[PDB]
């Protein structure tokens, strides 16, 4: 299994006697075991691109074959680790060796073999029955949130010779062994796949069911769907942090996956800092949200291949639970420095550059990146679904959007979260710009819309008119001062501002409005259209003559409306329970209905 | 036929990118189809695209991962990609190489036709002259399209290309006051517009005419540049040897040229403009000259090869070598598409190269060549006073300039705005055209003879 | 006196806000598509060297 | 250790340029260094950059001039470039290759470290804190350097961005509400700068804490690549075995990237964008990345680049591919420069992302985080009223914009203007800070908070 | 007469296409007519050798054209032009050449149309914004010209 180094030319080391090697297969190189790939081969000769640093390869050393291509070791233990883009972990090297350095030729496997797991299986196998790829055949209890079920590998089918006893088990023993034509194959709780491979499903499903952000603004007015793709800005001032932090901690997912692909090491720093510090409330008692996440960290100065693997590496392990019948969702904190590793290694191999120096193919890998996201039907006799999110965010150099890697991105992307630096000056959060922004799901959940909630619909579509009515507005008050200008424009401006203080506008580090479930988002914002509507109508009914309604009579006359409209965020729903949310937001409406009315 | 056995090689010289290089090989033959067995069981395939002397060069279609060079088994066909074809193919979902993916069975063929098919005889094309009336007046009158014509939409990413394309399929008839079959390539594309698409087609209850051809964002690349010339070499065997009437669309045709850019990159080819091959002009003529009607047979092939225009460039080379050599676009943009605008087609830098002989006196109206230019005129000076009011303001215009800026704002949502399910006749927006023509004074409508002012003018 | 300075200052509105107005549609629009223009031929010939 | 007889060769197959070709030479590693003796008894350095079988190619240090391929002998040392550290050798000042050029002695080594060196975990690395105060107004009361943090000074040509460079090493200190040390390195320095930083530091005093490693522009080009990874690999050893802060700094990237694109022609590589190597970006990143803090260690390493911008132009690759992965910018201008303004530093276009960090109540004073904030907001309005001014006169101004006028004037004269030889501290800066802050009443000082204000504002 | 050699036939056969077309004006110009030949492309030709030098592996000049390029265009254009014949019945003869060129983007500045421009003496620019407009021939008229104004003025 092992081949000889014939010679080094730089990051490229030629090898002999390697005649039986495939493309984008494995090796170890020189004594120090540097991690490379084959790419191109001749006659018994392969020539090797090494990962890692070169200097002191010899001519002569050994280089040992790996069967397997790039891949990602799948099993008990994937879950609280840290690894890097080419599955290492990194809080087991740090801690096994006491140093501050990644070791060069580093050899830690992704999974740890001293772990002794508890492992109950399905109890409804037996020797002699018909397993098929994608069965689950016994869980392993990680803890108190994810239960980490063990799958049959894809690709794999056959009689079940062996079920281990309930009993506690390290992922370098034999659980279950199955025969298929006379062949018996043993298999551990450790599975890998090519990470360049798409798993299998059953079937590729549409996405209906929403994705339950904390968030009033990127939820009422731009919705996202599980296993819908999305885009978010990545600028310093944007306030990314948001959404990352919301996402993780109350979205309604199961597994949240976070993908470094090549930041700045003080920015990994702070994602590593933060992550292992949030908590969310569960079951009553609040957990550690590493307990059901997985992080995958890359730094700018970390081997191009692991940067540009690393996009790949963390959707591998997002479909690992895809195929569980979890909800995940992966955010890759920058598909543009990703999109940076892979020209640099385009550059490196001598490809023929094309759009801004990028590779010719970068559109084709950003479609087959988002392309394996969506919602599934899982395989496996257990008849389970699950699905995949991405909420990859973008940081062209510049912040222009006529970069390719931006401008193929939203092609793909069917929402867009366009965030603004403006707003955060502002102090405006979420800072989301609403012009720019964009939801193309709004039609595939209607069907979820209209069968529990009903009147979600028009109101969002009042909502984004009122809005855009104020900007075209703009002008107008602009070369007028608000005289010359229609009361009903004037209810448009104020209401449209009521929207953006004290609906859109949200303040997570308060302890009521860390979390704004639906049904509380839908009742502010139907209050504040009721309203509008209620104010249209009163000045519209009263303008011919005589006696007319004004927005600075409403105003006068119904302040204390006005207040209570603009109280309805403070609502802490966890402490006033639904009933009693719905109960005063039905309260305001009598208020509303009744005010007005005395006007006519 | 070929009654001699294949050859199998476990011969292979080396592995450069996509490129399998094969040595020891008996008379190789150029252009001759490969398939390949990689040491775990997978099949693949591939094109001999170079021979020299004992060497053969295969560029493998599912791709190159996993090749080895000690156990990889290779047997050549002995002939070029060859593929069966039959009229039962309607009805039918392929994937971009070929294969049913729609749990049926493979194609029982009537005969095997060459992929790369044969360019047809110039003395015997027929000049085509019967027009398809598409129920959209942003194209039955000013853009007229002939039943055998190339006019592909231009389109960029976000905009509804392909909700256009559906609508076009269902509504699309003749104005001889008739069943399309229609080949659908679905290639580049997102589950969502394959799925899309598929559902439209059943939703229109013309699916028994229907052939689709998938192949996938998460399918191979180098499948992609094959895909289009499968969906026509089915469009030529139903039209030339079955005389039935082929409507061929090509989703966004810059992923195939795109699957191209690879493949030149790959094999070091000569570079054109944003590294496409010196010789995609060539590649596309190839796929886009499959059309047209032929004199003595009663078949035609019609063919909408949509692209995306990237980054909105319409002198990119896709858009732009495609314009070249079709006759003429439909172009939207999203100058239309952000004020809600549908279809969003924007008539401006559009054309169609056979409207000229398409229409008039025998074939819709005598006025339809008189109405189409002045809406042109008057469309392209009422952009022209935006320009300039956008500097100078309104109250620096005068009636000459007010008639084009009231003709531009009512022409958008009364000629164009239509709506995906609204089915307007040709005669019905000849007769809107003048609707808005009217808006001016003989005087100024300075394209259209007095012959022609005098009948229609008045009313 | 007042309507006096008022007409040539209103006169000199229109005509500054015309002249901004044409470096915002007409001047820059047309600097800024040069540019870009310039910037993908460099481009072209980088790639053909 | 490794106790093996070296081997000499004298076998020479030839010479190309800077290369030197060796033949028959066994078991040869990549990087390796040998010493080449010539025919008139020089010595010469160099390194292995190709060992394909048997051949050899290594590139000399020195020029090739006066090799022959006959007698000029090749002894190999059998290991890689190791620097000898220490700690002694801070206070000493070296040449691009680690030999000591102030009369001293060869360093006496603790260990020997590989100048490449590895990749800091990032799982133990720790999010910056405290600040390290620079003495420079312009840098520490606007624009802070937070103890970890990586910020770039970006310069044009002809600017004096070796005088800054050297006042900061001067200077620079810890904030002090005998574990501090700098690590200077020049890259492609001409001989009269060299003299400038090695007298003037031992001058002034601050030799004790100054580790500086000059490479001058006529050195060898090679040198020059690992003069910065000289200057890390001593810094790692201070910072991280030895318990203290370590300033870096890097002076004239911009003549880095120069020598890295000769070694890539050395190479025979093909150039990537704008003629520099494909992979300048990661190469740039081994550098930079090469400091923070990290767990368990009381030590820490920033780093402060200084690139000058080809043409002046912010978008050449040295400086975007630069920025594109450090936090932040300094940004030196012209302007200030040719109105005879030292440091002539401007503070609008400038950042420091991690300042939220660096500053505050335990590390420098409460109000530092308030005063930046209100003066950058004057200064931007004076600014702005300073270009109104030049369009409707003085006497068009009201009270306010005479305010915002005024502190313009005096905010550049009292607080940017220093001198080189002037050393604020934090406190000082944020002090002469309020008092241009108490020119505004405090209605007008929106960005300060209340208390803020009534603590600091009056006296 | 004329020549098919349409887009999607071998690209090779497109120099010999150009060549044919201008070998049967010549003919017919040896009989006392006067030929007025057309070759609608001139590019497509261009873009042939292109092709065939790529996969001749020859070293490309001007954004990938062969060197040559000006060569062979000189050559096939100076076979146009009045002449007396040779041939004792004293025959007057004339070819012309109205060439079409299609650079890409409308950017009059490929290699074609730039070593086209320095060969043919009319130059018919066309604007591909009146084109637009329908304003058919299109006509640039700002950036035409014609070297034969004098000629024509007897």
């Amino acid at each position: 299994t092992f081949g000889y180094v014939h010679g080094v030319s730089g990051p490229v080391v030629t090898a002999c006697d390697m005649a039986g090697a495939a493309m984008y297969e494995l090796v170890r190189v020189g004594h120090s075991e540097l991690v490379g790939e084959i790419i191109r081969l001749e006659g018994d000769m392969a020539t090797i691109q090494v990962y890692e640093e070169t200097s002191g390869v010899s001519v002569g050393d050994p280089v040992l074959r790996t069967g397997k291509p790039l891949s990602v070791e799948l099993g008990p233990g994937i879950m609280g680790a840290i690894f890097d883009g080419i599955q290492r972990p990194l809080s087991d090297i740090s801690s096994q060796t006491q140093s501050i350095y990644i070791p060069r030729g580093v050899n830690v496997s992704a999974l740890s073999r001293d772990i002794k797991w508890e492992f109950i299986p399905s109890k409804n196998l037996r020797v002699g029955s018909h397993i098929t790829g994608g069965d689950i055949y016994g869980i392993v209890n990680e803890n108190s949130l994810i239960k980490h079920k063990i799958m049959l590998p894809p690709r794999s089918r056959g009689s079940v010779t062996y079920i281990a006893p309930p009993g506690n088990y390290d992922a370098s023993d034999v659980v279950l062994e199955l025969e298929f034509e006379g062949v018996k194959e043993k298999l551990s709780m450790v599975q890998v796949w090519p990470v360049r491979q798409v798993r299998p499903v059953t079937e590729k499903l549409p996405a209906n069911h929403p994705l339950l952000t904390g968030q009033r603004v990127l939820d009422a007015l731009f919705p996202c769907v599980q296993g819908g793709t999305t885009a978010i800005p990545g600028a310093f001032g944007c306030g990314k942090t948001v959404i990352s932090q919301s996402l993780s901690k109350y979205s309604n997912s199961d597994v949240i996956i976070y993908v470094g692909c090549g930041e700045r090491g003080n920015e990994m720093s702070e994602v590593l800092r933060d992550f292992p510090e949030l908590t969310m409330e569960v079951d009553g008692k609040v957990e550690s949200i590493m307990k059901r996440t997985a992080l995958v960290a890359n730094t700018s100065n970390m081997p191009v291949a692991a940067r540009e693997a690393s996009i790949y590496t963390g959707i591998t392990l997002s479909e690992y639970f895809r195929d569980m019948g979890y909800h995940v969702s992966m955010m890759a904190d920058s598909t543009s420095r990703w999109a940076e590793a892979l020209r640099e290694i385009s550059g490196r191999l001598a490809e023929m550059p094309a759009d801004s120096g990028y590779p010719a193919y970068l559109g084709a890998r950003l479609a087959s990146f988002y392309e394996r996201a969506g919602r599934v039907k899982c395989l496996g006799n257990p008849e389970r679904e699950g699905s995949v999110s991405i909420v990859g965010a973008v940081s062209p150099p510049g912040g222009d959007f006529s970069d390719p890697v931006t401008s193929a991105t939203l092609g793909i992307v069917q929402v867009f979260w366009g965030l603004d630096k403006k707003l955060a000056q502002r102090k405006h959060f979420p800072s989301v710009n609403w012009l720019i922004s964009y939801s193309k799901y709004m039609r595939a959940l209607d069907e979820y819309y209209d069968k529990h909630f009903t009147e979600f619909v028009p109101l969002r579509t009042k909502a984004k008119e009122i809005l855009q009515e104020e900007e075209d507005l703009a002008e107008i008050v602009q070369l007028v001062g608000k005289a010359s200008l229609a009361e009903t424009d004037k209810i448009t401006l104020e209401v449209a501002k009521l929207i953006k203080d004290d609906f859109l506008q949200q303040n997570g580090y308060t302890p009521y409005d860390r979390f704004c479930p639906f049904y509380k988002t839908v009742g502010m914002l139907s209050n504040m259209i009721s309203f509008y509507d209620m104010a249209r109508r009163a000045v519209e009914t009263t303008a011919q003559s005589d006696n007319k309604i004004t927005w600075s009579i409403i105003r006068e006359h119904m302040g204390e409306i006005l207040y209570k409209l603009s109280s309805m965020k403070f609502k802490d729903p966890v402490k006033d329970g639904e009933a009693k949310i719905k109960a005063d937001y039905a309260q305001l409406l009598e208020d509303m209905q009744n005010a007005f009315r005395s006007l006519e | 036929y070929l009654s001699q056995p294949r050859l199998t090689y476990k011969t292979v010289s080396g592995v450069n990118g996509p490129l399998v290089i094969l040595d020891h090989v008996k008379f190789p033959r150029y252009a001759e189809i490969v398939h390949l067995t990689l040491p775990d069981g997978t099949k693949r395939s591939g094109q001999v695209l170079e021979v020299s002397g004992s060497k053969a060069v295969v560029q493998v279609f599912e791709g190159t991962s996993g090749i080895d060079a000690k156990k990889t088994s290779c047997e050549f066909t002995g002939d070029i990609l060859r593929t069966p074809v039959s009229e039962d193919m309607l009805g039918r979902v392929f994937n971009g190489s070929g294969k049913p993916i729609d749990r049926g069975p493979v194609v029982l063929a009537e005969d095997f036709l060459d992929i790369m098919g044969q360019p047809i005889n110039p003395q015997c094309r027929i000049y085509p002259e019967e027009m398809i009336q598409t129920g959209i007046s942003a194209i039955d009158g000013m853009n007229s399209i002939a039943r055998g014509q190339k006019i592909p939409i231009f389109s960029a990413a976000g905009l509804p290309h392909n909700e256009i394309a559906a609508q076009i399929c269902r509504q699309a008839g003749l104005v001889k006051k008739e069943n399309f079959a229609i080949v659908f390539a679905a290639m580049g594309v997102n589950m969502e517009t394959a799925r899309f698409f598929k559902s439209d087609f059943e939703e229109n209850g013309s699916m028994d005419n229907v052939c689709l051809f998938l192949n996938l964002a998460n399918d191979p690349t180098i499948e992609r540049i094959i895909t289009p010339r499968l969906a026509l070499t089915t469009a030529e065997f139903l039209a030339y040897q079955c005389e039935k009437h082929v409507l061929v669309i090509l989703t966004d045709m810059s992923s195939y040229a795109e699957a191209l850019r690879e493949v030149s990159a790959a094999r070091e080819e000569v570079p054109g403009r944003r590294g496409f091959p010196g010789y995609m002009y060539t590649d596309l003529a190839t796929i886009y000259e499959r059309a047209g009607r032929v004199e003595g047979r009663n078949g035609s092939i019609t063919q909408i090869p949509i692209l995306t225009m990237p980054n909105d460039d319409i002198t990119h080379p896709i858009p732009d070598l495609t314009g070249y050599i079709t006759e003429g676009q439909i172009y939207v943009d999203r100058q239309l598409h952000n004020r809600q605008i549908y279809p969003p087609i924007n008539v401006l830098p559009s054309l169609s190269r056979l409207m000229k002989s398409a229409i008039g006196e025998g074939m819709t109206r005598k006025d339809h060549a008189d109405v189409s230019n002045q809406l042109y005129a008057c469309y392209a000076i009422g952009k022209d006073v935006q320009a300039m009011k956008a500097v100078v303001g309104e109250e620096a215009l005068t009636s000459d300039d007010l008639l084009y800026l009231e003709f531009l704002q009512k022409f958008e949502k009364n000629f164009i705005t239509q709506g995906p399910y609204e089915n307007r006749t040709v005669y019905e927006t000849l007769d809107i055209g003048w609707q808005l023509l009217r808006i001016f004074p003989k005087e100024m409508l300075k394209r259209i003879p007095q012959s022609t002012l005098s009948e229609f003018y008045p009313r | 006196s007042l309507q006096t300075s008022f007409v040539t200052l209103d006169e000199a509105i229109k005509i500054t806000n015309r002249r901004v107005n044409a470096i915002e549609h007409v001047i820059i629009p047309r600097i800024e598509r040069t540019l870009a223009y310039i910037i993908t031929e460099l481009d072209e010939r980088e790639r053909e060297e």
